[PDB]
């Protein structure tokens, strides 16, 4: 409906104008502290080194910027492309969650990405709506067991299928939501917070890239980053097969 | 001690170019930035850019952009300014100074002075006419600076001023006064000695009574 | 291209006073520098990083301030602190100064020393005519100077010239001097110059007869 | 029906095996240039100003990199979270593309974009099928007018569903692929395969984020990134349409 | 002219720290990186550390963490090191150099000599045993280096090896050998001149033949 | 960290001779500097940046390489190049030096000139008793020396010591002293020096018996 089509799109950009004003308010004030770092460091560089104009420690900055951007490290004087990582990043493009922590250089791998990504995403969107309906099938079809027990205690069918939904997905939300954030707490050495962050935005397939497991330069852990992704497959086809059930419940 | 020495005050026609040099020492030229500062008739400070002596990297105010050109000689120590088709408007006092975020040590400063103007020979003319009595006098139509005024060969030095010269007509003007005892004059000479050392003028005027 | 703001441009103080100049940064500013210049020199760099004294610099000078505020103050007035003062900051370039602070000495009141001077013979037969007019050791500097033809006002081929606070007496002196030709100077017979000073509402006026 | 699904796990598997080892083979001789380039920059930065330690440059650049770490820019407006960013990073977060171009550094900003999406995704997805059923409706029946010169010119009419589903894909290929990477290109200063591959890692909503448009207000052409905003709504819901005839075909064979 | 003078040559206990100075002068001090380089028995040069003389920064090898102390003194345009809880192994010869990337101008250098040795002399012996005949003189058992050998006063100087000496448990041994004619010996009289300015001696041995 | 290595250490070339010196580095660096050092002096910076000539060198000297492998070349050898010469590295901190290349000028092969000397009386009287044999003015500097008592051969108490290459001749010398006790020295009777040279398959052997 035309009416329904314009009050939904004035309702997102409220909720994009609303999204502003809140991430705006959380982070700004952080951003220009930075930005007084920064500043502040370069004038007590200048102050210690005479040699040096101010211009010219400017162009060393977005020098050093710009090599920093491209992913060179501060602390070393000098594998992101080892069959692990390159597996990894080839998975991040058909799932669609681009985490981009490691970017391609060649205009042979940015061409080659294209093609493998309009050939790929669709190729896993169908592999993910057939293990959705088969995971949805084997969990439903799994708690039908334990389910039988309290439809015979007499309460009503109706609300058994809502215990039933709410187990359904507190015992999946166990496995793809809690499980993995508790694994990559200790693992990744991250916060509670940092690793439920990242699960979230992985399934949400945003893939912000500010957080990657099996990133870390130092790990000799090279069956962990493939298998990450069997976790992905896993939590992407239930973050699927839940939600679908639940629009033809509602629809 | 450290020091930064200026070459001489330039004259220039319109439309000219300029250069001024700025040699240093008690420190490493190569070792500071070396920066140039225009003060226009004393007033607000202009920074017209900076040189690092040892890279020879330049950035401008992007006011001078197109005017000031810096260079240095790393072997001579010195850093130069050259200002190009020169305009009334940088009639100015400019320094060399040293620093990359504070003006440390300064330059003696240089005068430059824009102007069609030939090197004229000033009219000095006396100012003549209680306690105390006010003689002066009128140095008029010269060029360039400076004239100096003297009474009786510095024999007057207390109750002497010497107004600052003024541009009449493309050329200078001041004049100068003394007040001497009114039992001095005209009792006894009062005479200016005015001396403009770019004609080579050297004129006396003894003060006559009207 | 930070614009600092030094407000008041003029200043005056006794010796013993507690002098406060300040300068104001059009956006936020880590560390001012100050200069001072005393005429006929260039700057000296006086405080620098806010409020680090250089090495001359006597200790009744002190600078603070922080953010787009920052301050020079004298405890006690000297007579050799009087200057021009200036506001320098490089917490962007291009690094920017003041207008400058022009800080002169207070002393009692001096009624300007006037005398007029008619045109000379010298200058007369070469067919000019300068009348001088020297208002000289006054206090304050604030001071109007008039020129009267045969008491009909002219404003006309006059021109001023000051002179900087006398370092001896603390007293101002200035010079108007209306420039003629020969032929309007002949034309009338009585010159007078008019001056008026805060120390009297009633102005000074010396003037000659051409006779 | 689970033995293809395991062929398909089986193909899914070689085909991301396969793709490792050609990103490999053209990314990994080119790993180590960023950090030789930094390097060049810190030896040639030491030559030209001798009052400097290798050691002192060291502590520079770690403590630059901790200040750009935490949203700074390089300054020679720049603010990553003014309203016009902010209002851009929250529709990387609906849209589900996560450019990442400008991180979160608050645990606030990050429990904040948890709920944010959770909400905002699956409302953006009802109006993305709105606006994909909507403008595929206007398209179908502007193609309608081409449709009758086709059906006048006696070209059987099965023919004309799939020259009209052609010129479909082909019209907003044009307009969704092609004149965004044109318009890109004289923008942005990249070149003509840096804004194909941005346009498409875009509308994949893949976005890695070493590309990015960026929504940041400025002027020469102001009215540049109020049409880069729309175009992404307009993309995706143009790509909708397409792969859910695409998806419905492949699912059904 | 660059020039950096480092102090003379340090003798020191062991256990004991030396402190070695270098003064540098046709530069500013400040402008450049000052390092400090172990050069030991003509070998392996160690680079020991650097200070940046301006801003008063110091890194070393990790090797020299706990041994070597880096300073500066602005004002007399002078680096120090200074080496703590010497051993055996720090007797070497060490250079300040001026550098942040190659090592542009070095100091003559010092030469640290870690010893528990006295101020000894030596024992100069004779040796006595074709047209040409060797003698020649063994200096043994002597602390600190040098001893200057001489034959004849320095008027027998050709045909002459002064060989380097070793430390054979804290005491320094040389040999000098001397080809002369057989002509010459034992026609005329072959004395070797031993000096050991350190104890003040001067011992001369002839060179007498076997009975 | 970075190792750098200079094989061989050792290198001859009579003048018009090309030159040819190599460093390899552990891992790559971007620049090699190179230093000659002279007996007696500090070293000096030879080339630096790789292939960049400092001030006085002269040009026969270049340098090149790049990644973990530099050398340093002479394109016609003189007298006054003989030197050690070493590669330098800061393109990691550390800075790092090779164990450095000796250059020796090459000349015609010459015999040692062996000499063995008994114990002085001198020496015998405080108890100890040195047999000195120097092998004098011989080319090249690869020489072996053996001590045999009484035919059986000794190793323990000897001490040898190399001069440089002779300025003027270009031969070396060296001086093997077997350092004794005066009773293990009476036990025996034959005492000779063996030395090993490429100028003889056959050794040179000086020897002495006690009467
Ligand atoms: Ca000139
Ligand atoms: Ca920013
Ligand atoms: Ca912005
Ligand atoms: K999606
Ligand atoms: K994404
Ligand atoms: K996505
Ligand atoms: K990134
Ligand atoms: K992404
Ligand atoms: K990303």
């Amino acid at each position: 409906r035309s009416t329904t089509l314009l009050a939904l799109l004035a309702l997102v950009l409220l909720y994009l104008v609303s999204g502003a004003l809140v991430f705006r308010a959380l982070e700004q004030p952080h951003e220009q502290q930075a930005q007084r770092e920064l500043g502040e460091v370069r004038e007590k560089f200048l102050r210690a080194h005479p040699c040096v104009s101010d211009q010219e420690l400017g162009l060393l900055i977005k020098e050093v910027a710009d090599a920093l951007g491209g992913g060179a490290d501060p602390e070393t004087q000098s594998s992101a492309w080892d069959l692990g990582s390159a597996f990894f990043f080839s998975g991040t493009i058909i799932t669609t969650i681009g985490y981009g922590n490691v970017a391609l250089r060649t205009d042979a791998g940015r061409l080659f990405c294209i093609f493998y990504a309009l050939v790929g995403i669709p190729l896993f969107d169908i592999l993910l709506a057939g293990v959705g309906d088969r995971l949805g099938s084997s969990l439903r079809h799994g708690i039908g067991h334990i389910e039988a027990i309290f439809l015979k205690w007499h309460v009503p069918p109706e609300l058994v299928r809502v215990l039933s939904a709410m187990l359904f997905l507190l015992i999946g939300c166990l496995l793809f939501v809690l499980t993995p954030t508790f694994v990559f707490c200790y693992m990744e050495d991250w916060s509670k917070l940092e690793a439920i962050y990242f699960v979230i935005v992985t399934l949400t397939t945003v893939g912000f890239g500010d957080y990657v497991a099996g990133a870390d330069p130092r790990q000799d852990s090279p069956a962990y980053q493939p298998l990450v992704w069997f976790w992905i497959l896993l939590g992407l086809a239930y973050f699927a097969s839940v939600l679908t059930t639940i629009g033809n419940w509602l629809r | 001690e450290v020091q930064l020495q200026q070459s001489g005050p330039e004259l220039v026609k319109p439309g000219a170019s300029m250069k001024t040099s700025c040699k240093v020492s008690g420190y490493s030229f190569t070792g500071y930035i070396m920066n140039w500062v225009k003060q226009r008739h004393g007033k607000n400070l202009e920074w017209i850019g900076l040189i690092n002596p040892n890279t020879g990297y330049t950035t401008y105010n992007q006011k001078f952009k197109g005017k000031a050109t810096l260079t240095v000689d790393k072997s001579s120590s010195t850093a130069y300014m050259e200002l190009l088709s020169l305009t009334s408007e940088d009639s100015a006092i400019y320094y060399c100074t040293r620093g990359n975020y504070v003006f440390d040590y300064w330059g003696q400063g240089t005068t430059l002075t824009v102007s069609s103007a030939k090197t004229t020979p000033p009219s000095v003319y006396p100012l003549a006419p209680n306690s105390m009595v006010t003689l002066g006098c009128l140095v008029k139509g010269y060029f360039p600076e400076p004239v100096t005024v003297t009474w009786n060969s510095g024999s007057l030095s207390s109750g002497v001023h010497t107004f600052p010269a003024v541009l009449q007509s493309d050329l200078y003007t001041l004049s100068s006064s003394v007040t001497v005892p009114s039992s001095s004059w005209p009792s006894e000479t009062v005479t200016c000695n005015v001396a403009h050392p770019a004609s080579s003028t050297k004129v006396d005027k003894k003060i006559v009574p009207r | 291209q930070i614009v600092l703001t030094q407000s008041p441009a003029i200043m005056s103080a006794s010796p013993g006073e507690k002098v406060t100049m300040t300068c104001s940064a059009s956006s936020s500013v880590s560390y001012m520098h100050w200069y001072q210049q005393k005429s006929g020199t260039s700057p000296k760099r006086w405080i620098y990083d806010t409020s680090k004294l250089a090495s001359g610099v006597p200790a009744r000078f002190s600078g603070s301030g922080s953010g787009t505020s920052y301050s020079l103050t004298i405890s006690s007035m000297e007579a050799e602190d009087a200057a021009t003062y200036y506001c320098q900051q490089w917490s962007n370039s291009p690094p920017t100064f003041g207008a400058g602070a022009k800080l002169e000495l207070k002393r009692a009141d001096a009624a300007p020393t006037v005398s007029i001077f008619p045109p000379s013979s010298e200058q007369l037969t070469s067919g000019g005519a300068s009348v001088v007019c020297f208002l000289n050791n006054f206090y304050p500097k604030d001071i109007n100077v008039k020129w009267k033809i045969d008491g009909s006002e002219r404003q006309n081929g006059v021109l001023n010239s000051w002179t900087d606070q006398d370092s001896k007496d603390s007293t101002y002196s200035m010079s108007s001097t209306l420039t003629l030709t020969k032929d309007e100077y002949e034309r009338h017979n009585s010159y007078t110059c008019e001056a008026t000073h805060k120390t009297s509402t009633s102005p000074i006026v010396k003037s000659f007869n051409r006779n």
